[PDB]
């Protein structure tokens, strides 16, 4: 978790940083062609944080789901988990679409 | 980062964003052009404007230095103070 | 060096190296230059530290202190034979303290070096450590910060009336 | 172009301040270490041996470190 | 120092999303006067911007086209 | 040089960050066709699961009374 | 001991002799030899005391408190010069004076072997700070203050006086020495409970206990900066050597007469930490933080343990170093800014950069972070109460979070934030002020890696 | 509420905050630029229908029913400008706004190394010092008895003096310092 | 959950208003732990230590 | 004196710390403990010379 | 800090750890128990009469 | 309807919902112009003492000094012993060293009983 | 400073209400000293117990951080009011809703954990064999004594 | 996960408790059954320092992987095969454990229906 999520801090500052210190994702958008390299990690990283297979959260996030299901567990943890992995898929794209994908929302000098 | 401003931009900015009002004939207008009496407009267009403004140049005015702000002149000495430009 | 009775320690039993694959291990390329590099040298100074430290040689001793009468054959209220035995008994218990460190310290390390299977291979060490740590629980402990030889000794009467009333009511 | 000059307090002193406790703590701190390397690397330290017998050592016969004995 | 603004002519609304609203006003019987200040982020460059999934599989021609070279490389090595 | 500020307009672009940003993602996405290709099995499933209502009673050793 | 007395003595013909520009030079630099010359104490062995004569000894729990009076003396010299500027020379001298009896009587006081002797320096260390609060003092209730300081001592001290004269006169000596060996059970009854608390009460005023402290904000905050300087950093240790020095004869009596006592220094300490966390002057909040520290200190001398009392005398030594140093730096805002309330002068970070560093090491090491000695005192006291009861967990994590609250509260405050607009005689901090810093600072450091000449005489 | 130069608001400053803060607020809620557009007019439509209103009792009741229609659909956490009050970069260059009297106390070894700027320190130093008594004799005369009314202040009547109290309000520092 | 969110973003983008729920609010408000508790606990605590332990 | 990085910031405290490793750390006893090699059958020692013997046969189901 | 870095043996800690080393290789050799439950002989100890 | 926004003690009534803001009688217009006059009367007094040239030092505020003295110095000749007073003296000097006072007594009766029956585990305790 | 500009006791008369108004610099209809109780308040004004967050943001003030006037009454509980401290600034959400749904939703939550607890998933699986009688040896027992065999049968 | 239903809203006399099992004889309905088998000596799986939850059975298979991957260093993807063979034993001893199970589970439904055929007839 450490890679993935120190790149996407990284990723998220070079945003900030592009934009005059706006760290709101309402004033953001149009910057999938704008910002081509941020971009191309953006999505590597939401994708290793959701466990895309083969990269590097499914070694981890995979088995840990694996043996939870498989387990003498409480039912509620295991249910909460998995809609709580359902919500990381969401807010995920959620970042996704509202960074990257749309029309530019940003002041007009840039 | 951070590319500075001066009057020359400021007022060629202010008066492009104006400039799009489509409530403002552009070849009227001037640099020192009154709102509610050279142009004819309300207080609701003058609201309107500033925020224009606001977004345009991406700082907040406050409301109690908006009421006063009412031609293009006092909004480019205004973004010029805030700004601290001509240093 | 030290002493390997006090402080034992098992032979070393090292595998022979099987490399399999033919790819080159850099580790073996490794100690190769930390010997080339490091050893080499510090070997060296240190060869000629000892050759300076060899030209004069003078001895510092270990300090022997001779047995006096205990607090079990002082008169009451005499302070000279109460010293005698107050300093012998608190030197005794600094002793005592350094001998479960010694006990404590055998432990620690046969833990870790047993690996995985400590718990079937320190049974010995576990078992050295029950005793001594009872034996000076039994000593040593509930005192306070005023301990003395004379509150060791009241602490020993009682235990020791409580063992006989017990071997008493059970004979 | 368009060089600003920067307002900020008088760091003169402090640095001044910073410099002159250096120099104190260097000033013997240089020659206690050297003479420490120098009394390590040619006195040495020294050796554990019985007493022999019918010989009573000073109190200061009992360390080891030359400047503990000293 | 000094910076040229682009004209202001060429932002019209037209084939905008901005039109949809001026014809969803003009059905209502409202204005919008404003249209033309936002009309830039919908033209030029960043006009038709990718979806999701385009997002998502982005240099994807690339990638199965070296997977399919790597894989014919390794099926004809193992021989 | 560095790149100059443009006012409402696409912004510029250098030929290098294009190129890397798109064979970082051709990498990723080869890398993952490459390892579905080999393993596919980490994703998909090991082992056969056996069904327990399918076993004989003879292999189970239950006694018919 | 006399080879540590007669300088001291001899520094009054030297400051009463010296030029008129040359008093401050000659007593800091003399001060500063017989410090230096104070380490030769540490010949200590593992089973017996270091015993000079009939009259004086030193064990290894009165010779940290040694060194650190006799260290701390040329502070007080350096830091109470710049206020004294303008004084009458005669003044002055009387001023140097007074400090130098008071350095006089507490090196006779951690040294001496009878207990009656004890008393008598013990109770002739009033003088000279009552003297030094009262006339030197900036405020009008600096009299009060005295009035209050000398009044909860005596009232506090007199029943110990003739407590310890029932002993003379039972026992037949006053000698510690002796009184090791010749100890006897003290049983329970009622004449042994008042015997209790007339042997305890005295060091319990002066230590302050909760409900007892009354005096403390008073004399804390009046006083000059060299007076508050040794009353937080070694007065307030007489009571903990008081304790620890008597409670030998108080047995097994003290095992249920401690109860009310550290029910009163469990609570007094969340008390005192809560009254830090709403306070508009700052050397008030230094003065009941030191409140809530020595009831600590309390609590881990009734518990009567033997990590209890490592952790205690180390808590002491460290606390007293601590106090000091804010102490120190409450004075420097009070020379630049003329006002001792904590909102007036904010964001002095921007413009006296250094001292900010010196203030952030000096709250560090109040919230006690480890590895300093404040952290491994209150650690082994909170080993030694867990070891007594388990709640004491509770209640010390309690005060623990209070205790960084405040102490971040104070800096963040001072240091942090916008600057005051209309304050501009902010002057650069001088030399003087940050040697004074750093010799309080670099000690308290050092030690950290030999803790072990700290830890009283059962280390 | 608190303003320098009025003792109140009036009820079209009342009106015009309350516009701007829900047409903020609905750009917080719409956040594209063509739905904002779209519900703006719809909202500007709304505003603009009871304009023509004479009646004080009338416009004072749609004034409150119209605060209590905004309070219930406030966002959650609007959009706040990033040097705007309660904004991630609001009063974030504090730490490095040093007032200028901190030079007065530089060593004269480091005031060397600007020779220029310190003249020009000195000669509007002289000028503000000159110019003190002035300003204060102009402000004594024009303060009505019994105080000032208000807080604005009056500029300088006659030629050659400056505005009274304009040194810190001229001296401030930069906002990018 | 991405076939979720694709479709809540495709209808934000949409040409309706709509007001906000107690389930919205509940979310975006951080749940009302920080609002509750950092407005309740810190003033139990300085009232307690002014107006009991001080004064 | 291009490389004095890896000389003054790597060799000359390696140096050192191996001198303090060597001649005062692991002198006294119980300094570095250091887990006792994993052994597998077919091995070899190398102080004693001895063969572990390997196991035994596999009852093979693959 | 030299003069406290170079103390001689403070407290006796080094001299207790060389002894607790001889005495405890001393009663290792000979199979004595490493510790007695009793500081002092009961021999020479005389308990109350009850 | 709209819920209605009550207030609480930690959530004040916001200003644009107060109904006593829409009042426009000349007594209020009267009590703001008042106030509005105090404060520019103490701005033009700090004013003019701050922007004085020849001035170095601190603008003394007499309503923080008002403000500690009435923090400090005030308490006790403006407090006089009643029921409310004794009650709350009572409440929170006395009742939590009760409490506790019987908590850690019942406590270390508890450990000392168990410990004297042998029924405690304390095998390895021999640090105190 | 003088002695008449210091806080006093509580006023009684109109008189002195009026000139305690004029010393603390406020409007005689808008100063409410606090209720006379004894708890040593004084003629201190009772201010009407607002944090500093609630203050205009845009006013220019002579303490800009701490949003305060020069010469204005200051508040009994400035140093608890302050922007680092204690806020009262108004919610979007009625303060009573809050805390019932946060209060309903931790204690559902810690029912339905309860629930969960009382009946676990597992899976159709028996207990898991180890040799050597469960590993006796290994897991610390005694070599000198024996103990009960457990045997494990194929299946 | 049908046992989890059919414990906890069907009934708990069939369904056999997994922290109690089993509760039947192993001679019960298995003439001549055999022991399970142990490759790995005690002191082989105590000089290689297995973990004790990782001394099963099937443990042999586990010191071979353990030398393979010892004796291909740095070939970190040298052998699989071992691994393989590790996994599929791993996965026999599951489904050995899956049929005790379901042994247990038809043991106790046949014993419920000679109860319910006994209270049949008495
Ligand atoms: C700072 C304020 C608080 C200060 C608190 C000070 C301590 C409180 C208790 C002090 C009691 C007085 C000294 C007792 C010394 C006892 C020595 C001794 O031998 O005791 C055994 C002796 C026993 O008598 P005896 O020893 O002669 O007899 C031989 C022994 N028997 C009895 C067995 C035959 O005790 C006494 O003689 C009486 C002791 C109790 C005295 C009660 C009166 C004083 C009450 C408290 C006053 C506290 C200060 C008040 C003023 C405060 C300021 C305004
Ligand atoms: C003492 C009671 C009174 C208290 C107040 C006293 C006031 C007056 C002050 C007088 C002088 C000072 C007296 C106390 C001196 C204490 C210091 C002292 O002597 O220590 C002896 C100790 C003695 O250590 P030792 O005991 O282990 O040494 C063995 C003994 N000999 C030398 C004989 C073999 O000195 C040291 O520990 C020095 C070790 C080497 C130097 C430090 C190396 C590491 C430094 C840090 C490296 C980076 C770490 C990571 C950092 C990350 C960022 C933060
Ligand atoms: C990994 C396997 C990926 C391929 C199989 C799954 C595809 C999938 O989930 O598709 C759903 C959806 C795209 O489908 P839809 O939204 O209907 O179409 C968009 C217009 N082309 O959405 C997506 O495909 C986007 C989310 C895919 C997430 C995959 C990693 C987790
Ligand atoms: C105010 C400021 C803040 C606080 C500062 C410190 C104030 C408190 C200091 C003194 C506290 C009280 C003294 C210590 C009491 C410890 C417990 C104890 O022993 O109580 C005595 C007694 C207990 O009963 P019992 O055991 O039967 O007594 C027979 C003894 N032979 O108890 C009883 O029988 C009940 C009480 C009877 C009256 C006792 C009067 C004498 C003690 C107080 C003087
Ligand atoms: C019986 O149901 C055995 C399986 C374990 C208990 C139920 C687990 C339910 C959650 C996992 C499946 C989720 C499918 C989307």
């Amino acid at each position: 978790h450490a890679f993935f999520k120190a790149m996407l801090f990284m990723c998220s500052g070079s945003i900030i940083h592009s934009l005059n210190d706006e760290q709101d994702i309402r004033k953001m958008g149009g910057l999938f062609k704008a910002m081509p390299f941020t971009t191309t990690a953006l999505i590597i990283g939401s994708l290793a944080l959701t466990g895309m297979p083969f990269l590097t959260g499914f070694y981890s996030k995979d088995l840990i789901i694996e043996s939870a299901n498989t387990s003498y567990t409480n039912a509620w943890a295991l249910l909460m988990t998995l809609v709580a992995t359902s919500f990381t898929a969401i807010y995920s794209t959620r970042i996704i679409f509202f960074a990257l994908l749309g029309q530019p929302r940003f002041p007009t000098l840039i | 980062d951070a590319p500075p401003l001066t009057l020359e931009g400021i007022k060629d900015r202010v008066l492009y964003v104006l400039k799009l009002y489509d409530k403002i004939d552009p070849e009227k207008l001037s640099v020192n052009s009154h709102f509610m009496k050279d142009l004819g407009l309300d207080s609701l267009d003058q609201v309107e404007i500033i925020m224009a403004m606001e977004d345009e140049f991406g700082f907040e005015i406050p409301d109690i230095d908006a009421e006063k702000l009412m031609c293009p002149q006092e909004i480019v000495d205004y973004i010029a103070d805030k700004k601290d430009v001509y240093e | 060096s030290w002493d390997k009775d006090v402080y034992p320690e098992p032979p070393r039993r090292t595998p022979a190296p099987s490399p399999q694959t033919s790819l080159p291990n850099p580790i073996t390329y490794l100690t190769k230059a930390f010997d080339l590099l490091v050893d080499r040298p510090v070997t060296l100074v240190r060869e000629f530290i000892e050759r300076q430290h060899a030209k004069n040689k003078y001895y510092y001793y270990h300090r022997e202190f001779r047995r006096v009468p205990d607090i079990t054959e002082c008169h009451e209220k005499d302070v000279l034979c109460m010293f005698e035995a107050e300093m012998q008994w608190k030197r005794d218990y600094k002793v005592d303290q350094e001998i479960v460190n010694i006990i404590q310290e055998r432990l620690k390390a046969c833990q870790q070096r047993e690996g995985e299977s400590h718990r079937q291979n320190c049974a010995k060490e576990l078992q050295q450590f029950t005793q001594v740590v009872k034996a000076y629980q039994d000593r040593y402990h509930d005192l306070g910060a005023h301990y003395s030889a004379r509150k060791c000794l009241a602490k020993q009467k009682q235990r020791m009336l409580a063992e006989r009333k017990a071997t008493k009511e059970a004979a | 172009g368009k060089r600003l000059f920067i307002i900020k307090p008088s760091g003169f002193y402090d640095k001044r301040f910073l410099k002159l406790l250096r120099f104190y703590i260097l000033l013997t701190g240089i020659p206690v270490v050297i003479g420490i390397t120098l009394i390590n690397v040619f006195i040495g330290e020294a050796e554990l041996a019985e007493i022999p017998e019918g010989y009573v050592p000073e109190h200061w016969e009992y360390f080891k470190h030359p400047i503990s004995r000293w | 120092s000094k910076m040229e603004l682009p004209d202001y002519k060429q932002w019209k609304i037209e084939g905008t999303p901005l039109e949809t609203v001026q014809e969803k006003l003009a059905a209502r019987g409202l204005r919008d006067p404003w249209g033309r200040n936002e009309a830039w982020r919908y033209m030029g460059g960043f006009a038709n911007n990718v979806s999701f999934v385009g997002a998502l599989l982005k240099g994807f021609k690339w990638g199965f086209a070296a997977f399919v070279v790597a894989v014919g490389a390794e099926y004809y090595l193992e021989s | 040089a560095h790149i100059e500020p443009r006012y409402r307009q696409f912004p510029q672009l250098t030929r290098s960050q294009v190129i890397q940003a798109e064979f970082f993602s051709a990498t990723m996405w080869f890398w993952i066709l490459w390892r579905f290709w080999h393993d596919s099995d980490a994703v998909l499933g090991h082992f056969p699961y056996p069904d327990p209502s399918q076993w004989t009673d003879e292999e189970l050793g239950i006694p018919p009374d | 001991m006399l080879k540590y007395i007669i300088p001291t003595m001899m520094l009054m013909p030297l400051t009463w002799l010296s030029k008129n520009s040359m008093i401050w030079i000659n007593t800091t630099l003399h001060s500063l030899l017989i410090s230096l010359t104070s380490l030769l104490l540490l010949n200590q062995f593992g089973d017996n005391s270091l015993n000079f004569s009939l009259t004086f000894f030193s064990d290894s729990l009165s010779t940290p408190l040694l060194i650190l009076t006799m260290w701390l003396l040329p502070l007080m010299l350096m830091a109470s010069q710049h206020h004294l500027s303008k004084e009458n020379l005669a003044r002055k001298k009387l001023f140097i004076s007074m400090l130098i009896l008071l350095q006089l009587f507490l090196i006779m006081t951690f040294t001496a072997t009878e207990l009656i002797f004890f008393y008598i320096m013990f109770e002739a260390t009033l003088v000279p700070t009552l003297i030094i609060i009262t006339r030197w003092g900036n405020q009008t209730e600096r009299l009060n203050a005295g009035l209050y300081f000398l009044f909860y001592t005596l009232a506090g001290s007199l029943p110990l006086l003739v407590a310890l004269i029932y002993i003379q006169n039972t026992m037949g000596s006053l000698n510690f020495l002796i009184l090791q060996y010749w100890v006897q059970p003290m049983p329970n009854s009622w004449s042994n409970t008042f015997m209790w608390l007339a042997c305890m009460m005295a060091f319990m005023v002066k230590m302050p206990l909760y409900g007892l402290h009354l005096w403390l904000p008073k004399a804390h905050v009046e006083a000059p900066i060299a007076g508050s300087m040794v009353l937080a950093a070694i007065l307030l240790k007489l009571g903990g050597y008081g304790m620890m020095r008597i409670t030998l004869l108080l047995n097994p009596i003290t095992d249920f007469m401690a109860y009310p006592f550290i029910m009163l220094s469990l609570w007094g300490m969340i008390m005192t930490s809560s009254i830090c966390l709403r306070q508009t002057d700052l050397k008030s909040l230094i003065a009941y933080s030191s409140v809530s520290h020595m009831a600590l200190v309390i609590v881990a001398i009734l518990i009567q343990t033997p990590w209890s009392y490592m952790g205690a005398t180390a808590l002491m030594i460290a606390h007293g170093l601590t106090s000091s140093m804010l102490f120190c730096l409450a004075n420097s805002n009070y020379e630049r800014v003329h006002s001792r309330t904590m909102i007036l002068a904010r964001g002095l970070q921007t413009l006296l950069p250094l001292m900010a560093a010196w203030w952030l090491l000096a709250s560090l090491t109040n919230l006690a972070l480890p590895p300093s000695i404040n952290l491994i005192g209150e650690l082994f006291v909170v080993m030694s109460t867990f070891s007594w009861s388990n709640i004491t967990i509770i209640l010390m994590g309690l005060n623990m979070v209070i205790t960084a609250l405040y102490s971040l509260y104070m800096l963040i405050t001072t240091q942090r934030g916008k600057h005051t607009h209309h304050i501009n005689n902010i002057l650069p901090s001088f030399t003087r002020e940050n040697a004074l810093m750093s010799l309080h600072m670099l000690p308290l450091l050092l030690l950290s890696l030999n803790p072990k000449i700290i830890l009283g005489p059962l280390y | 509420a608190f303003l320098p130069s009025a003792a109140y608001l009036t009820h079209q400053q009342k009106v015009l905050q309350l516009y701007k803060r829900a047409l903020r607020h609905l750009e917080s809620r719409c956040v594209h630029r063509d739905k904002y557009r779209y519900f703006a007019c719809l909202l500007r439509a709304r505003f603009d229908e009871h304009k023509n209103e004479k009646d004080m009792v009338k416009a004072t009741q749609l004034l409150r029913e119209a605060e209590k229609e905004f309070w219930h659909g406030q966002h959650p956490q609007p959009y706040i400008f990033p040097e705007s009050p309660g904004g991630t970069s609001y009063e974030r260059y504090e730490c490095y706004k040093v007032p200028e009297w901190c030079l007065d106390d530089w060593h004269p070894s480091e005031k060397a190394m600007y020779p220029d700027y310190f003249a020009k320190r000195e000669q509007w130093k002289k000028l503000r010092r000159e110019s003190w008594e002035r300003e204060v004799k102009q402000l004594q005369e024009e303060t009505p008895v019994g105080g000032p009314r208000t807080e604005a202040l009056p500029p300088a009547r006659k030629q050659g003096d400056l505005p009274p109290l304009w040194w810190h309000i001229v001296t401030r520092p930069r906002e990018r310092p | 959950g991405f076939i979720l969110a694709l479709e809540i973003s495709n209808t934000t983008h949409y040409l309706k208003f709509n007001y906000p729920s107690n389930t919205f609010k509940f979310s975006n408000l951080l749940g009302y732990y920080p609002t509750i508790m950092h407005r309740l606990t810190p003033y139990m605590n300085l009232t307690m230590s002014q107006k009991s332990a001080s004064s | 004196r291009h490389s004095i990085f890896a000389f003054t910031h790597v060799l000359i405290p390696v140096w050192i710390i191996h001198y303090y490793l060597k001649y005062h750390v692991t002198t006294k006893p119980y300094t570095i403990v250091e887990k006792k090699p994993r052994i597998f059958p077919g091995d070899t020692i190398l102080e004693t010379g001895e063969v572990i013997p390997p196991m035994k046969e596999f009852p093979d189901q693959h | 800090s030299t003069f406290v870095a170079y103390l001689p043996d403070y407290r006796m800690q080094e001299w207790a750890r060389r002894e607790a080393e001889r005495l405890v290789k001393y009663r290792e050799a000979h199979g004595l128990p490493l510790m007695e439950s009793n500081c002092f002989d009961p021999s020479k100890i005389q308990l109350p009469e009850d | 309807s709209f819920p209605k926004y009550e207030p609480s003690r930690l959530a004040s009534l916001p200003t644009t919902l107060d109904p006593a803001e829409y009042d426009i009688s000349s007594e209020t217009r009267k009590a703001q112009a008042e106030r509005l006059a105090i404060r520019s009367r103490l701005k033009r007094e700090y004013q003019l003492q701050y922007n004085d040239p020849s001035r170095r030092g601190v603008v003394e505020d007499p309503a923080l000094i008002r403000w500690t003295c009435a923090r400090s110095a005030n308490v006790y000749p403006n407090f006089r012993p009643n029921t409310k007073t004794s009650l709350l003296g009572a409440l929170f000097g006395i009742g939590p060293l009760i409490f506790w006072y019987y908590v850690f007594k019942t406590d270390r009766d508890r450990k000392e009983k168990l410990i004297q029956e042998g029924k405690l585990d304390r095998t390895f305790n021999i640090s105190y | 400073i003088t002695k008449d500009m210091l806080p006093g006791p509580y006023p009684k008369t109109p008189e002195e209400r009026a000139a305690a108004a004029k010393k603390y610099n406020m409007r005689v209809e808008d100063y409410e000293p606090y209720p006379d109780d004894g708890m040593g308040y004084g003629d201190y004004p009772k201010l009407p117990d607002r944090s500093q967050q609630e203050r205009d943001p845009w006013y220019d003030w002579d303490h800009p951080d701490l949003r305060l006037n020069w010469g204005e009454p200051m508040h009994w509980d400035l140093d608890m009011y302050i922007r680092n401290r204690v806020d009262t600034s108004p919610t979007p959400v009625n303060w009573n809703l809050m805390c019932k749904h946060l209060f309903g939703f931790v204690a559902f939550m810690l029912f339905m954990f309860w629930v969960g607890e009382t009946y676990p998933t597992y899976q159709p699986v028996g207990p898991k064999q180890y040799p050597y009688n469960n590993l006796y040896l290994e897991r610390g027992g005694d070599p000198n004594k024996e103990p009960e065999p457990v045997v494990h049968y194929e299946i | 996960g049908a046992h989890l239903a059919r414990r906890y809203l069907g009934d708990a006399s069939v369904e056999p408790e997994p922290l109690r099992m089993p509760t039947f004889p192993p001679d019960y309905g298995f003439p001549e059954r055999k022991e399970r088998e142990m490759v790995a000596t005690q002191q082989e799986m105590n000089d290689a320092q297995l973990v004790l939850q990782q001394r099963d059975y099937c443990a042999h298979y586990l010191i071979r992987f353990l030398k393979c991957k010892r004796d291909s260093f740095p070939n970190f993807l040298a052998c699989k095969h071992e691994q393989h063979d590790w996994d599929y034993c791993e996965h026999l001893d599951y489904v050995k454990r899956m049929k005790e199970f379901e042994r247990e589970r038809r043991l106790l439904q046949r014993k419920k229906r000679r109860e319910q055929r006994e209270a049949d007839m008495a």
